[PDB]
Order: structure tokens, then C-alpha cells, then sequence
DNA sequence: GAGAATCCCGGTGCCGAGGCCGCTCAATTGGTCGTAGACAGCTCTAGCACCGCTTAAACGCACGTACGCGCTGTCCCCCGCGTTTTAACCGCCAAGGGGATTACTCCCTAGTCTCCAGGCACGTGTCAGATATATACATCCTG
DNA sequence: CAGGATGTATATATCTGACACGTGCCTGGAGACTAGGGAGTAATCCCCTTGGCGGTTAAAACGCGGGGGACAGCGCGTACGTGCGTTTAAGCGGTGCTAGAGCTGTCTACGACCAATTGAGCGGCCTCGGCACCGGGATTCTC
């Protein structure tokens, strides 16, 4: 079942590859690689991710953590991602690619109200240009 | 002093419409005294506890919470009065 | 600081439940998970009652829940009726029912 | 002329009063009854309007329940007219006396 | 096919919100997991009790 | 200025979750508050009695779950226990 | 020599209203208790005192119910208790 | 496993119970009703007793557990501690 | 050697243990603190109630030409007295039986 | 080995004071113990609820008086209150 | 009056209740302090009291009709009895699963301190419910 | 069956006022920290439960017969619902008063607590007597 869901999603991803994001087994653990979306301070960065599928997937959200350092309020140093669809708003009907798109959107629009690193959210709220510059510095430093 | 005529305050039409709400089709004429006797007994039982609650509180007036507690102690919990 | 209710994804105040437990003299000491469990139970019960009341109100073509709707929702559901069998609701009225014998034949 | 046969008015009254939630007793005589009853336990006591309303609500609910039970008993007796035998039977069964 | 498992609908369960899925996936993700509709979040707990009793 | 407390805010939030486009009267809110207080008192009292019976001194989730099983009937109790266990698990995690 | 019907009934009413013994056979009552308890937890074990307390409570409850249903049957102006009488008594007591 | 133990409550036993209740004459259909009523009552009591025992984490139902189960239904019982 | 043993019950002329009542109150999680006169009052009330019940049971037993009180005697004593019957209307007593009475309609 | 406690001795003393020449069965003694415990629990719970209602923290003689008035009916309550007041008066005087 | 059921007087044992013997564990005494409670005082809010006007509800009366009540035939179901059948009950003994204690350790909870933020008391506008009325709409009832 | 009589829900409109909404503020919740004790866990002992046996027999089951009682029916009276005309207090509203409720601040009697002392009750061990029993006489209820 859960393995069947993983295989079906892998087949659909192979049939419907995204423009930038990509992931695959390296079954219940996947490595995810996403390009830093343009029009953002992280544009051009290549971020690697680890995916851990629970035994009751898709009925439970998967365990996914960032493995590329990034300057973002909702991402800590350990790669944890504060995402509602990862914690509360998870649905089995969701797809991994939808999660990747949501991650890209959150990267384009950080949520300073529920961040993982409060200092990054502080910089984001107090100086948008400073947040963009430091985010680009981090993207070049660790994701490029 | 309040005279005993107040028991007649519960009018025959009032008892009749209470029975109507209860679902009664027709009422015998002898009911209207039995019903007010029952009501007097019930009110005595509740007010006896209410007034002793107030007396223990060393107050001169009966609050709503006293009545709520008195009803609660008889397994007749009432919602809507805090 | 993240609230315990937010951690548990609830709506009722876990801190308030804990304070009420420790002030109610129910026991000398109170475990950590007890306020969480109790808050979850209360939230679920309130959700059930409110859902039934809202269904009753929408069936009555109204948009505000009133004690009449609460009484109807409680009396119609067997489980809630059993739970609150000895509860009087102000401005609640009664469930409309007529014995079939009284109806004309 | 026009004359409703007995029973129809009773049925429509039942339907009407089972649809509303208003109080069915008059506030002033109910207050006078409460004050008369309470004066023996302790004289010159005062009451809150909310307290009197709560008493009236409880009493009306109790009477409605008693009437439902006594109507059931009267039907069990193969009748449709409530008589004090039925009320006494219901009171005795419910352990109130 | 199940809206979730995508296998052939064996005793499919239709939600009051007009959504349907296979009975195994239904019991797995609604009866014991969510009590909300997998498609439109329609909560079904009271409906769940009503149909479980029947 | 004795700041009295109720559950009106949380009840309203739950109402918004259930029926997003339905309101509630003020008097109905008082009834919900009374209901919540009554249920809380029942459960807490039963848990206290359980703790005293087992000669314990601490009220844990075990006592609350048992009290819920004692009080709520049937499928209602089943759903309530499921919810409580789920919440405790999530809070621990 | 045969007694008229109801006379031995009255004498046994007098007899049983005076004794305090149990009126149900202990072994089948215990079998019933265990059979019912199977539906909650398997392989449970019972204390003899617990079973006796259950029997006492059950007999007291049934005697009270029979008193109420006999009263209702008399109210119906007849002397034979009937399942409708039992149902009326239970419904008025609020058990159902 | 066992089944159909409810018939163990014999018709003469039910008759003795009714006689102690003060019943002069008994219909023929009273027996099935009495069986059902007693089954419901025992189910309600035993459920609570078993809940108490399993909360105490032991496999033996005790007189104190039965007494507590009765007490929580407003049916206080004396003579068992 | 501080003083001769004078129990609080002896001070109040009671038979129930005032100290045991106080210990039960402060160990029962009933309140944060317990007043001085509360155990005395509670012990007096319990003693009076037990005396009333025992007196009624003894009268019932002597009316039965017996010298020992039994649960049947206790049940009869409770049922006969209206006050105690109302106080303990929801109480079941093992080996108590019922109050012997038959409806007049059944009698020929 | 748990040293359980009951009121058997005091019940026996009261019985000897009331009926000097009457015995009591062992099973009757258990019934008396259960009755005493039940009455104690009722009165203590009522007093605790009264103290909580009045936002107090101490259970005094007044709370027990009110609990007795709430529980015992009529003549029984009057006599019990009289006895308790007399006992408290004697204890204070002593 | 005869037959069947019931209580009691009489002798007996025997078992369940009453008295005896540590001793120890719970009740008592005395001091002490932190404090919950009592008292005084002040403010003011809600309850009590009254007036007056409207009118809808209560009250009284006639009637006639549907329902309660009584009588009667019947008859079928329930009670009493007897014979047969069976499972309860008592005694006994073997096996052991499970309840109650001990130790200990350790991990959980209480406690304090600091910080703040989400809930409470407070204005608002705006929006759902009532009133009024003219409809359909349904239902009774008398033809 | 059907159309008038007569309630009754409704669509529409506007008032209106009850509730969802933004605002300042404050205390109760969250957090880091440490200490201490409640209980979770293992191992132990024994003991009460389960299961089994065989032997007795009182209790349950079946069946038959009879009678009484529940029931359907019927006739008759009456009393209760329905309507109409006549009072009349309930309700509103309005006013005015004040007594008791709520509060703050002071003061203090008092309960928790600790340390030491001691004796009342628990367990056990007797001794004996209240009562069940077996038999029979006296008594009583029913046919
Ligand atoms: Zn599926
Ligand atoms: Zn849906």
C-alpha cells in the first residue's frame, strides 16, 4: 500500500517531471533536489533534500529536511521546515511535487509570523533588501 | 405576610397549556388541584435548599447561583444561568 | 513561546485546563498529559454539539444558533440525549411529538 | 354556522405550544407564590429576577415532564383523559413519593 | 479507482459531500485517521457514527 | 474588577471550524459555557475518585481516559478516546 | 383436594416476602455473568464475593421493577402483569 | 466460549422474584421481557466493573469494583466494604 | 507525662474517634485546611445517626423475639421509619429482603 | 499485610449504650461500617462543595451544619444539628 | 370437620460472638508563625415599592357530543398438581495464574522567575431577526 | 368529493438592535531551572481461583384439567371542550428609595507543623451461649 503509493507517485513524477524540482529513491527514503526559483534572492541555487516516508504514508505527512544551508525564516540550521501541510494541513491526496511547489512558494514568500530562525524573520520584516542580500549570499555560499 | 391565595395564581388555562405542551389531549376537572399541590411540593423542596445556601452565605437575598446549586443537588441541572 | 494547544493542534486552552485542575483540589499533583486529553475531549464534544445544532438551524432556515436549536440537537441524538438526560435548557422547549392514539382515525 | 368538533382545537394547541419556547405561567403570580413559600423558611428575604426566572424555568420543565409521564400512563390505562390517578401513579413510579 | 489508493473500488464508500473512495482506504484514512473528507475536508464524524450504527 | 473567565472565544472558534458561515446567540453561548463547565466537573470528579481508589496521588491521561470511558456512552466514548489519544500523541511528538 | 387458584400464590407471596435468601440459582447466574463479561475482556476472573454482590444487586433491581409493574397493572384495573406494563414502568423510570 | 446462558434464569425463578415483588398473577410473555431487562442491567453494570478492573491493571474483578460500578449508577450497596 | 489521656471525644462526651475523623478529613483531599470544630460536629452527627439506626433495629429485633441484630432487622428498621427510608431510599442492603405488604386488590 | 480500619468498636459501644442486652451479627457490622462511610462521604463532599462555592479554603463547623441541613430531612436534621451544636459547645467549654 | 400448612416448646451442640494479651502506631501537648478569616467602612446597584393606562388574558355560562363507565358473554390462557427428568449442589483435591510487598531508581512534577502576549473590558456598524401585510397554502367541516 | 371558513407559513421592507469587529491593557501562560518524591519495574511468595471429580436430591420441565379473568361489545349518562360575552389583574412604564452587596484596608485569632510521649485498637487466643435443627403438640386456613 504505502510502497504501492510511493511507486505510483514515482511513476507519475517520471511521466510528469517538474521544471526545476526533482526527487527519487536513493523507496521510503528519497533524495530531493530543487533549483532556486527565479525572481527570488535564492534564484539559481541548487538545494538538496532528504525525504523519509512513514509506514502509513500517504495517510501521514513524510519526514523531509533541508540538506542545503539556506537563509530563510522558516528553515533552521538542521534543515527542518515549518510547514502546515507538513505538520497539520497534510492530506493523503497531496503529491510530493505539490509539496515542492509549496516549498518554492514559501521561499518566495517567507512567513515571519511562524519562523524557525527568529533572527531571519526579524531581518525580513525590518529590512527586505537586507534579507534579500543575505539570502543571496547564503544561496551562493551553500546552494551554488 | 403573603396570604395563601397565591397558589390560585397558577390559573386553570395556564395548567391547561402546560398540559398541551406536554402533549395531553384532554384534561379531567380534578387535575387542577393535584397539579398545584405537586408544584407547591416541588417549589418547597427547591426553595428550602436555596434559602439555606443563602443563609450559609450570610446574605439577605437569593441569587441565581443558589437556585442553580439547589437544582443541581437534586439531579436537575439547569443550563443558561452560569 | 508556542502554546501547548498549538503544539497539540487544539483550540481549548490547555494552560487554563491545567490551572483549573490544580485549583480544583481534584488531586495533590496533576500529570502532564491530563490537561491535553481533557481539552481534546471537551473540544470534540463541543464540536459534535455545535455541528448538530448548526444542522438543526439550517434545517430551520436560520443562521444563528439559539437554545431552541440546542435543545432540538440534543434531544434528536440518542447518545447526547442519554448523556444529558437530566439537563434542563432555558428557552429550550420540548421535542414535538404526538402519540398516535390521539390522532383521529 | 362554523363549529370545530372537539379535539381539533386541542391538537392545534398541542402543535402550537410544542413549537414555541415561551414561559406558560404569569410572572407576577409566580413571583407571589415563590415569595409566599419562601417567607416561612426565613422572613423578609429578597430575590433576584434571574433567580425567579430560573425557578420558573425549572418548575415548568418539571411539570411538562410530569405531564408527559402521566399522559403515557393514561394511554396505558386505555384512555385519553388525564385524571389524578395517572399523576399519582407516575409520581409513585418516579420515586417522588 | 480509489481517489487515494487508485485500486479498483471494492465496496466504495461515498461521502455526503459526494466524494467516494475504496473501503480499505476509507477505513484507513477517515475512520481511524482523519474523520474529514479526503477531497474537500468535509468532516464526516457524525455521519460516520450514523452509518456505523447502520 | 474580578476578571471572570468563560469558554466563549474557544466555542466560537470551534463553531467557525464546523460551520464557517453560521452565528450563535449570546444566550446560546452561556448554555455552551454551562455545558462545558458541567462536563469538565464530571470528568475531573470521576478522575479524582479513580485516583483515590487506586491509592495514587497524580491524575494522568490514564485516569482521564478511564473516566471518559465510564461517562460517555458507546461510539461517543470511542470517538472521544480516539481524539484524546491522538492529541496526547501529537503533543508528545 | 385442590386449592382455588391464587390462594397458593398469596401464601407464597407471604413466604417469599419474609425470607432474605437468594431466589436465583448461583451456578447458572455465574455462568451468565461470565458469558456477558466475555464481550469486554477475554479470560477474566471473578471473586466469589463479586459474583454474590452482582446477584444481590440484580435480585434487588428485579424485585423493584416487579413492584412497579404490578402497581401499573393494578392501575390498569387488572391483576395480571404484562410486558406492556413492564415497558411502561421502565419508560417512566427513565431507563429507556 | 459459551452461549445461551440466559435461559439459565428459569421460569420458576422469575416467578419467585415476582412473588417477592408482590405479584399475584403472571402473564406468559413476562419471561422473555425479564430476560432482556436483566441482560441489559447486567451488561451496564459489568461494563463499568470491567473498566474499573482494567484501569487497575489486573485480571480479577473484585467486589469493590462491582460496588463502585453500582455506586456510580446511584445504586449504593452495603455489606461488601 | 504531659497530661493524663483525655481524648477529644471524652471532652465532648462522644464515642466516635474525633482524631480519626480529623485525620480522615485532612487526608481525604476535601479542603486545604480543616477547622477545629468540624471533626467534633461530624463525629457527633455520625454517632447520633448510628444510635438512631441501632435503636430502631433493636426494637425490630425484640419485636421478632430475637436477641441479635441481623441485616433483615436493619432493613425492617430502615423501611419502617419514614425519615431513614427517605434518607436511604437508593440503598440496597444484602440479605435484607423487602417490607412485607400486599395490595388490597389482590386480597379476596 | 494492610491494617484496614473500620468503626466496629465504636459501633459496638453505641449499641451497648442503646440496647445493653442485644447482640449484632458480623455481617450486620459490615453493613453499619458501610453506612457510616457513606454518610461520612456525603457530608464531607457537601461541605467541600460549600467551601468551594463560598470561595473559602477552610472547612469549619458552620459548613458541616449547612451540609447536615442539606442532607438530613426534617426532624432528623433538627435533632442532628442540636446534637452537633451541643457537642461543639461542650468541647469548647472543656 | 378433614386435610394440609404453620408456629412453638424441648434438648443439643456448635459455631459465631465476647473477653484477654502485647505493643505499636496513631492521638495529644506545646510552640511557633504565616494567614485566612473577621471586622469596619465606604460606595452604589439592584431590588422593592407604587401609579397609571391597555388590553389580552382570565372568567363565567350553554350545550352537545364524544368519551368514561358499567354489564355481559366467552373463552382462552394461567394456575395447581403430578410424574418424570436433570442439573444444581456439596465435598474434595490438584494446579497455578495472578495479587500484594519489597527496593530502588529515576524520571516526572512542583517551584520560582522572567517575559509577553492572548484574552478581557470597551466602542462600532452592520447585518440578521420582527413587525405588517398581502399573498398562497393547507386543512376542517358541512354540505 | 369540494368549496367556503379559517388558520398558517411566506415574500417582501424597514427598523432595529445583537453580534462580529478593531482597541488598549493586564495577568495568566510559557520557559529555564533545580530538587525531591511517586511510582514503574523485577522479583518474590502464597493464595485464592479454576477446574475437576463423584454422589444426592431437590429443583425444574411436561402435561393435564379446570376456572376465572381479560377482552370485545353495548348501552347510557355526563362532563369537558368549544364558543361568546364580561371582568380584571398582568404587563408596561415610570418613578423614587434604600438596603444590602461588593469592595478595600486593618487586625488577629487560628490552623499547620514539628518533636516527643504514650496508650487504644488490632491481632490473637480463648469461652460460652444464641440459634438452627429435629419431633412433636397445638393452632389455623381452606374446601
Ligand atoms: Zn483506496
Ligand atoms: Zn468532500
Amino acid at each position: 500500500m504505502a510502497l504501492k503509493r510511493i511507486n505510483k507517485e514515482l511513476s507519475d513524477l517520471a511521466r510528469d517531471p517538474p521544471a526545476q524540482s526533482s526527487a527519487g529513491p536513493v523507496m521510503f527514503h528519497w533524495q530531493a533536489t530543487i533549483m532556486g526559483p527565479n525572481d527570488s534572492p535564492y534564484q539559481g541555487g541548487v538545494f538538496f533534500l532528504t525525504i523519509h516516508f512513514p509506514t502509513d504514508y500517504p495517510f501521514k505527512p513524510p519526514k523531509v529536511a533541508f540538506t542545503t544551508r539556506i537563509y530563510h525564516p522558516n528553515i533552521n540550521s538542521n534543515g527542518s521546515i515549518c510547514l502546515d501541510i507538513l505538520r497539520s494541513q497534510w492530506s493523503p491526496a497531496l503529491t510530493i511535487s505539490k509539496v515542492l511547489l509549496s516549498i518554492s512558494s514559501l521561499l518566495s514568500d517567507p512567513n515571519p509570523d511562524d519562523p524557525l530562525v527568529p533572527e531571519i524573520a526579524r531581518i525580513y520584516k525590518t529590512d527586505r533588501d537586507k534579507y534579500n542580500r543575505i539570502s543571496r549570499e547564503w544561496t551562493q555560499k551553500y546552494a551554488m | 405576610k403573603v396570604l395563601r391565595d397565591n397558589i390560585q395564581g397558577i390559573t386553570k388555562p395556564a395548567i391547561r397549556r402546560l398540559a398541551r405542551r406536554g402533549g395531553v389531549k384532554r384534561i379531567s376537572g380534578l387535575i387542577y388541584e393535584e397539579t398545584r399541590g405537586v408544584l407547591k411540593v416541588f417549589l418547597e423542596n427547591v426553595i428550602r435548599d436555596a434559602v439555606t445556601y443563602t443563609e450559609h452565605a450570610k446574605r439577605k437575598t437569593v441569587t441565581a447561583m443558589d437556585v442553580v446549586y439547589a437544582l443541581k443537588r437534586q439531579g436537575r441541572t439547569l443550563y443558561g444561568f452560569g | 513561546a508556542c502554546t501547548r494547544s498549538s503544539r497539540a493542534g487544539l483550540q481549548f486552552p490547555v494552560g487554563r485546563v491545567h490551572r483549573l485542575l490544580r485549583k480544583g483540589n481534584y488531586s495533590e499533583r496533576v500529570g502532564a498529559g491530563a490537561p491535553v486529553y481533557l481539552a481534546a475531549v471537551l473540544e470534540y464534544l463541543t464540536a459534535e454539539i455545535l455541528e448538530l445544532a448548526g444542522n438543526a438551524a439550517r434545517d430551520n432556515k436560520k443562521t444563528r444558533i439559539i437554545p431552541r436549536h440546542l435543545q432540538l440537537a440534543i434531544r434528536n441524538d440518542e447518545e447526547l440525549n442519554k448523556l444529558l438526560g437530566r439537563v434542563t435548557i432555558a428557552q429550550g422547549g420540548v421535542l414535538p411529538n404526538i402519540q398516535a392514539v390521539l390522532l383521529p382515525k | 354556522p362554523h363549529r370545530y368538533r372537539p379535539g381539533t382545537v386541542a391538537l392545534r394547541e398541542i402543535r402550537r405550544y410544542q413549537k414555541s419556547t415561551e414561559l406558560l405561567i404569569r410572572k407576577l403570580p409566580f413571583q407571589r407564590l415563590v415569595r409566599e413559600i419562601a417567607q416561612d423558611f426565613k422572613t423578609d428575604l429578597r430575590f433576584q429576577s434571574s433567580a425567579v426566572m430560573a425557578l420558573q424555568e425549572a418548575s415548568e420543565a418539571y411539570l411538562v415532564g410530569l405531564f408527559e409521564d402521566t399522559n403515557l400512563s393514561a394511554i396505558h390505562a386505555k384512555r385519553v383523559t388525564i385524571m389524578p390517578k395517572d399523576i399519582q401513579l407516575a409520581r409513585r413510579i418516579r420515586g417522588e413519593r | 479507482q480509489c481517489g487515494i489508493c487508485m485500486e479498483i473500488l471494492v465496496e466504495p464508500v461515498t461521502l455526503p459531500c459526494n466524494h467516494t473512495l475504496c473501503k480499505p482506504c476509507f477505513q484507513s484514512t477517515v475512520e481511524k485517521a482523519s474523520l474529514c473528507c479526503p477531497f474537500c475536508r468535509r468532516r464526516v464524524s457524525s455521519w460516520t457514527r450514523y452509518h456505523t450504527r447502520r | 474588577r474580578s476578571r471572570k473567565e468563560s469558554y466563549s472565544v474557544y466555542v466560537y472558534k470551534v463553531l467557525k471550524q464546523v460551520h464557517p458561515d453560521t452565528g450563535i446567540s449570546s444566550k446560546a453561548m452561556g448554555i455552551m459555557n454551562s455545558f462545558v463547565n458541567d462536563i469538565f466537573e464530571r470528568i475531573a470528579g470521576e478522575a479524582s475518585r479513580l485516583a483515590h481508589y487506586n491509592k495514587r496521588s497524580t491524575i494522568t491521561s490514564r485516569e482521564i481516559q478511564t473516566a471518559v470511558r465510564l461517562l460517555l456512552p458507546g461510539e461517543l466514548a470511542k470517538h472521544a478516546v480516539s481524539e484524546g489519544t491522538k492529541a496526547v500523541t501529537k503533543y508528545t511528538s
